[PDB]
RNA sequence: AUGUGGACCCGCCCCUUGGGGUGUGUCCAAAGGGCUUUGCCCGCUUCCGGAUGGGCCCGCGUCCCAUCAGCUAGUUGGUGGGGUAAUGGCCCACCAAGGCGACGACGGGUAGCCGGUCUGAGAGGAUGGCCGGCCACAGGGGCACUGAGACACGGGCCCCACUCCUACGGGAGGCAGCAGUUAGGAAUCUUCCGCAAUGGGCGCAAGCCUGACGGAGCGACGCCGCUUGGAGGAAGAAGCCCUUCGGGGUGUAAACUCCUGAACCCGGGACGAAACCCCCGACGAGGGGACUGACGGUACCGGGGUAAUAGCGCCGGCCAACUCCGUGCCAGCAGCCGCGGUAAUACGGAGGGCGCGAGCGUUACCCGGAUUCACUGGGCGUAAAGGGCGUGUAGGCGGCCUGGGGCGUCCCAUGUGAAAGACCACGGCUCAACCGUGGGGGAGCGUGGGAUACGCUCAGGCUAGACGGUGGGAGAGGGUGGUGGAAUUCCCGGAGUAGCGGUGAAAUGCGCAGAUACCGGGAGGAACGCCGAUGGCGAAGGCAGCCACCUGGUCCACCCGUGACGCUGAGGCGCGAAAGCGUGGGGAGCAAACCGGAUUAGAUACCCGGGUAGUCCACGCCCUAAACGAUGCGCGCUAGGUCUCUGGGUCUCCUGGGGGCCGAAGCUAACGCGUUAAGCGCGCCGCCUGGGGAGUACGGCCGCAAGGCUGAAACUCAAAGGAAUUGACGGGGGCCCGCACAAGCGGUGGAGC
RNA sequence: CCUACGGGCAGGCGCCGAGGGUAGGGCCCGUGACUGGGGCGAAGUCGUAACAAGGUAGCUGUACCGGAAGGUGCGGCUGGAUC
RNA sequence: AGCCGCAGUGAACAGGCUCUGGCGACUGUUUACCAAAAACACAGCUCUCUGCGAACUCGUAAGAGGAGGUAUAGGGAGCGA
RNA sequence: CGGUCCUAAGGUAGCGAAAUUCCUUGUCGGGUAAGUUCCGACCUGCACGAAAAGCGUAACGACCGGAGCGCUGUCUCGGCG
């Protein structure tokens, strides 16, 4: 059914990286692509290739992770630790220019959609904007 | 719960429970003995604990604790409620004011004076 | 009378809700008083503006109970009037029958609202007392008058109640104004001074009133500042404590010696005051002069000048501070856990110590901790918690592409968000509390412009969701009508004896009136052995011999059709094991109640013999449950291994839908879960908030009834609990030992000592 | 009565009207002989129902019965021993 | 919209109302002539007899009622929605 | 709760000073200024009790008992016609 796409995504991202995996699809969106445009530029992962499930158009996406580290659980460290959505189609989230996050104090990233396009909590305050808080990951 | 529930149905406010009733909201409560005696107390405790039925203006009648060694109320005694229960007693949830209308202090009282409403005595002459 | 002008009727013009203007008709005004008068001033009159203060209306916001679910006749709209400064159903006629409510109407309960205030990290929670804005009231009600304005605290009329005067022959009064009295109460003040200042009214102005106001008075009620002193002073007195009798403590503490010296004494003594007014200039400007202080001779200044109030709580743990004695579950402490039974750091006193200080405690109440109503920021397998199961209403939520709109959302700009308070820096009372000055701000809402990703909305298109077609599969899914065999029981006949039944052992019971056991015949009711499964079907309850008819759901292959038509679902509606109910049937077996036999101290039980309802059918109820996987439904995502049911295929295998087990990651308090999540996530519904009281009571709805749903409170307890651990125990299990039984021989228990 | 007289005032009747009266209802509070259970409180009386196979496995909805816990019937649950 | 009286169903012919117990469910029946009731009956419930030339009743009998009915029928009995 | 004697078995439910309760005007409560009756209770039921039914019941009644309002020559207490 879907009743949140965005959700489903990065969920379908949280649970790959968690078993540690190449790549994992997800259907095609306009807005979708706009959300990965982000976290390729801000290096939260690789990058994605609009690939096709048999004649429906997906999206593989690219999962980075930290050097293969020893000792009980050589499991890497993540490189997104934690993604959870914040606007839900159950209760939206609009903050304005002077009520943006703050991720980690720095450390993390928030991703909103404004009448500006597909922004940052930086480009955000930059720009002077805002909209719609989509999530936000470090 | 969803977010739509709680516009619907809204987090209930707790409220509370006073436990000092009989004093109608105020401090304290001038009243009236009716019956004076001593009662065995509860739980794994023992003795004879001297507490007192109190006729107030509240047009109210509960028991009342009378603290310390030894007191001076009869059937007809006036008296103040504090409030405040004792434990060992079930059903007794207010203490007595003492030095107060009827209720004189505990004669030969040296430590908290505050309480048991004894005055400051004679050190030497 | 005069009309600059104003008012209204009509036409006209512009605007455009009765705004401005025009024309025409009619209607409309006045006040004098004092003079350094013959000129000013103080006023009068109508108008158009200004300013200030309002009235009315509108959007949004504004508590508790649905155990208040339906409310309304001026009620809703109309027409036309009356009414007012004017809109209005405000009021009145008539017309129509409307208006309001789960987005909570109506009803009950509580409450004056805001700025602010308190707390809190925050968001929030609580609060509206002094000061400021608004509202409302002025003994309870009604009413109108006057007026610019009131339906008027200290104005009027009327009714009511209450009270007071009286030569009773009759009248009076309204403290929620300032003080004061009285009652109520745990409790809240002077029946003070002054109009000097500020404000207000009247006046040309002196000047006048001003319980507004400025002050003084009482109350540790609060915050703040201040004192009861400072230095020196012993190996450290006395006294009082402990003590192992050596000593330790109070303790520089005192004493004592010097030093200052708040209060008090004397003199001085205010800022707060300057204007109005008066003279000059014209009473304009300007300059000059003069007046007035309640607080009070008070603050403050000089000097003289005395060592001068300390109290309260605590010292078991939380929690800072330990000993002796007394006491002996007594007297007593206690916020919680708990202290006291002859050695109590927990009671009572003492010594000593900790903590505060004109205070220290207590009680009460608000926030905090409580993240314990969880928006920020929680839960529902077993701790409280998933509706018994479906269907579906409203509602919430919703897939890929593109365009219009730009509601939500976002930026900018502007208005508003007064002050006071708070916050920030600087000043003023010798500091501070207070106080002044100056500065920082939004959030919100109005207005203008802009942005369009997301949601929305309109439009178009799509196919991955959903539905439909075609052809097939398995199944105790359901309804109806039939029907088979086994067995029990009863009856009839034959044969046949002396007992059968039953139990731990028995008895009751049945049996010579011919039982049990055996054959044959007949009647009848319920239930369906092997197949049968650790299986299948259904939403749940639940469904099983066989047959037919009627009928639901569901799975696979084909990729053909529709084109988001979806998900969930408060109420509503329907189904809902057993027992139970009603009307009729039916009744073999079984079996509550009941009777008898046993056991037992008793045995209203467990066991045995009888046995009624019931168990069965139909129709109509009841609607519960350990209705359980104690796990709501749909979709997506995250290793696999093995068993089984059921499909499809090129049939070792792969692939779909189910049903179990072990398990990656992950979750979990643990037990455990884990592609059938209790994992990672979105949507929606239900439900939980300590245990007992209690699913009780009241109300309500339903029921023939039994009862069901909804569902509290007073009160009471300091826990109630979940999972797991070490133990102990078991009329639990396995293995094993001992003169522990058994096996055997002596005795004791009796007698005398 | 006064007129500035087709007037005003006094006076008269009427609508509404505080409220009083009569009648019948709704809600809530306090209280009541008697009655029901509930809570607490001491070493009271009676039995042993449950916890271990609690010595009849327990629990459960319903039904009947019994001094009391409870017993039995019907169906259900395992939150039940055991070789 | 008015007029008249103390008064208009102006005379006549027309319920007094409420609360609450007992008994009987109710309409009804009874002691003609002292009892109208809580007595009788009543729908309804249960027991019981009766296979049809029924049982039962009347008659010595014949005969008849039951009934030109046939167990959902008929007779007797108690209780009494 | 127990003991004992007896019986064919020893009165359950529900009612209960009752159309039944002698003692009796029981006792308490309610109505009244005052209540042998009335209503509501207790249970000590002389001598209720389950189809000669038990306990209730809306409606009904020229039945019987208790109370209040309205009204009166019943009455104070008669008088007049
Ligand atoms: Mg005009
Ligand atoms: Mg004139
Ligand atoms: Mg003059
Ligand atoms: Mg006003
Ligand atoms: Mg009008
Ligand atoms: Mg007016
Ligand atoms: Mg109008
Ligand atoms: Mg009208
Ligand atoms: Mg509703
Ligand atoms: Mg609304
Ligand atoms: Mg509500
Ligand atoms: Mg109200
Ligand atoms: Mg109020
Ligand atoms: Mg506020
Ligand atoms: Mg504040
Ligand atoms: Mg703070
Ligand atoms: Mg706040
Ligand atoms: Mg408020
Ligand atoms: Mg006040
Ligand atoms: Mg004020
Ligand atoms: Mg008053
Ligand atoms: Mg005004
Ligand atoms: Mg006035
Ligand atoms: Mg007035
Ligand atoms: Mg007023
Ligand atoms: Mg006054
Ligand atoms: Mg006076
Ligand atoms: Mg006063
Ligand atoms: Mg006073
Ligand atoms: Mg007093
Ligand atoms: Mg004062
Ligand atoms: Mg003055
Ligand atoms: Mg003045
Ligand atoms: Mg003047
Ligand atoms: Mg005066
Ligand atoms: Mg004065
Ligand atoms: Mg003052
Ligand atoms: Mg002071
Ligand atoms: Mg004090
Ligand atoms: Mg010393
Ligand atoms: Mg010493
Ligand atoms: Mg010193
Ligand atoms: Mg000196
Ligand atoms: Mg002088
Ligand atoms: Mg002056
Ligand atoms: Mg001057
Ligand atoms: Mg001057
Ligand atoms: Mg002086
Ligand atoms: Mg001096
Ligand atoms: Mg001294
Ligand atoms: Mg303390
Ligand atoms: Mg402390
Ligand atoms: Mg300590
Ligand atoms: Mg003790
Ligand atoms: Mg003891
Ligand atoms: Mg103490
Ligand atoms: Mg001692
Ligand atoms: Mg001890
Ligand atoms: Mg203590
Ligand atoms: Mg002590
Ligand atoms: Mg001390
Ligand atoms: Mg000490
Ligand atoms: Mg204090
Ligand atoms: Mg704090
Ligand atoms: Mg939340
Ligand atoms: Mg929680
Ligand atoms: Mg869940
Ligand atoms: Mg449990
Ligand atoms: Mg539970
Ligand atoms: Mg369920
Ligand atoms: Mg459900
Ligand atoms: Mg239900
Ligand atoms: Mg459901
Ligand atoms: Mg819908
Ligand atoms: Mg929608
Ligand atoms: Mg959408
Ligand atoms: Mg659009
Ligand atoms: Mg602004
Ligand atoms: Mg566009
Ligand atoms: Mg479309
Ligand atoms: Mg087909
Ligand atoms: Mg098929
Ligand atoms: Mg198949
Ligand atoms: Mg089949
Ligand atoms: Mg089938
Ligand atoms: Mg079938
Ligand atoms: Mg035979
Ligand atoms: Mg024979
Ligand atoms: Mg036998
Ligand atoms: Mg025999
Ligand atoms: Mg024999
Ligand atoms: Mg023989
Ligand atoms: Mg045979
Ligand atoms: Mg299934
Ligand atoms: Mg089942
Ligand atoms: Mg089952
Ligand atoms: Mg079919
Ligand atoms: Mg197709
Ligand atoms: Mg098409
Ligand atoms: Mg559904
Ligand atoms: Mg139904
Ligand atoms: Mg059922
Ligand atoms: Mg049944
Ligand atoms: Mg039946
Ligand atoms: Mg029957
Ligand atoms: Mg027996
Ligand atoms: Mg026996
Ligand atoms: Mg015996
Ligand atoms: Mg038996
Ligand atoms: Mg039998
Ligand atoms: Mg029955
Ligand atoms: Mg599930
Ligand atoms: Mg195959
Ligand atoms: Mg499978
Ligand atoms: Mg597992
Ligand atoms: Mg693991
Ligand atoms: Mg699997
Ligand atoms: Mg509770
Ligand atoms: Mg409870
Ligand atoms: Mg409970
Ligand atoms: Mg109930
Ligand atoms: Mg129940
Ligand atoms: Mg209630
Ligand atoms: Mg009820
Ligand atoms: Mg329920
Ligand atoms: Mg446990
Ligand atoms: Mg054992
Ligand atoms: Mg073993
Ligand atoms: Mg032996
Ligand atoms: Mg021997
Ligand atoms: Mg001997
Ligand atoms: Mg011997
Ligand atoms: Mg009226
Ligand atoms: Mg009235
Ligand atoms: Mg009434
Ligand atoms: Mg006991
Ligand atoms: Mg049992
Ligand atoms: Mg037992
Ligand atoms: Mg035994
Ligand atoms: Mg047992
Ligand atoms: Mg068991
Ligand atoms: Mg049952
Ligand atoms: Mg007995
Ligand atoms: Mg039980
Ligand atoms: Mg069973
Ligand atoms: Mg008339
Ligand atoms: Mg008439
Ligand atoms: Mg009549
Ligand atoms: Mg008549
Ligand atoms: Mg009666
Ligand atoms: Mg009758
Ligand atoms: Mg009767
Ligand atoms: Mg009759
Ligand atoms: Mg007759
Ligand atoms: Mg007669
Ligand atoms: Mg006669
Ligand atoms: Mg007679
Ligand atoms: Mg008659
Ligand atoms: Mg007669
Ligand atoms: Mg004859
Ligand atoms: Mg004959
Ligand atoms: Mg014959
Ligand atoms: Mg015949
Ligand atoms: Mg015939
Ligand atoms: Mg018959
Ligand atoms: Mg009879
Ligand atoms: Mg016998
Ligand atoms: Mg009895
Ligand atoms: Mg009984
Ligand atoms: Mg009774
Ligand atoms: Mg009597
Ligand atoms: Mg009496
Ligand atoms: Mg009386
Ligand atoms: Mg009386
Ligand atoms: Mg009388
Ligand atoms: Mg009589
Ligand atoms: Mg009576
Ligand atoms: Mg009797
Ligand atoms: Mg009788
Ligand atoms: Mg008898
Ligand atoms: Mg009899
Ligand atoms: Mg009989
Ligand atoms: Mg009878
Ligand atoms: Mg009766
Ligand atoms: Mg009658
Ligand atoms: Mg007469
Ligand atoms: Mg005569």
């Amino acid at each position: 059914m879907l009743t949140d796409p965005i959700a489903d995504m990065l969920t379908r991202i949280r649970n790959a990286t968690r078993v540690y995996k190449e790549s994992t699809d997800v259907p095609a969106s306009r807005f979708k692509e706009e959300i990965l445009r982000i976290l390729a530029r801000e290096g939260f992962i690789k990058g994605y290739e609009r690939v096709d499930v048999d004649g429906k158009p997906y999206l593989r996406v690219y999962l980075k992770y930290g050097p293969r580290r020893q000792g009980p659980d050589p499991r890497p460290e993540q490189v997104i630790h934690h993604i959870r959505r914040i606007s839900k189609p159950g209760r939206r989230v609009y903050v304005g220019v002077k009520e943006i996050p703050r991720v980690r104090r720095g450390l993390g990233i928030a991703i909103l959609s404004t009448s500006k396009g597909v922004l940052t909590d930086r480009e955000a305050r930059k720009l002077g904007v805002g909209g719609e808080l989509i999530c936000e990951v470090w | 719960p969803t977010i739509n529930q709680l516009v619907r149905k809204g987090r209930e406010k707790v409220r509370k429970k006073s436990k000092v009733p009989a004093l109608k909201g105020a401090p304290f409560r001038r009243g009236v003995c009716t019956v004076v005696r001593t009662v065995t107390p509860k739980k794994p405790n023992s003795a004879l604990r001297k507490v007192a039925k109190v006729r107030l203006t509240s047009g109210y009648e509960v028991t009342a604790y009378i603290p310390g060694e030894g007191h001076n109320l009869q059937e007809h005694s006036v008296v103040l409620i504090r409030g405040g229960r004792v434990k060992d007693l079930p059903g007794v949830r207010y203490h007595i004011v003492r030095g107060v209308y009827d209720a004189a202090g505990v004669k030969d009282r040296k430590k908290s004076r505050s309480k048991y409403g004894t005055k400051k005595p004679k050190e030497a002459a």
